[PDB]
């Protein structure tokens, strides 16, 4: 009536990527994301206590956060 | 001067052919696309 058609190269096999792409690091984008949330609202970080009275501990006991 | 008047012909065929390809290219169907959902 009007309007011409328009020439494309290809779009379904980009759209298709994109769609894989954001979907497959969604896939564990999310968890993670709720993961480092959950550990970090409810488990706490850490506090900042001194060496006590001859209790030597472990290699850890030694760092902030809780999963390094 | 001017053409040839088989350069004059060769041109009416592709007056022809251009006008059948550009009516084509102005698509009309009632419906140019359909979305699927």
């Amino acid at each position: 009536g009007k309007r011409l058609f328009i020439i494309k190269p290809s779009g379904f096999y980009d759209k298709r990527f994109l769609k894989l792409l954001r979907f497959y690091i969604l896939l564990t984008g999310i968890p993670v994301v709720i993961g480092i949330t959950l550990i970090n609202v409810f488990i706490g970080e850490a506090e900042l206590a001194e060496i006590p009275e001859g209790y030597v501990p472990e290699h850890w006991e030694y760092f902030k956060h809780p999963i390094s | 001067s001017g053409y040839t008047p088989d350069e004059k012909l060769r041109l009416q065929q592709l007056r022809e052919l251009r006008r059948r390809w550009l009516k084509d290219q102005e698509l009309s169907p009632r419906e140019p696309v359909l979305p699927p959902r």
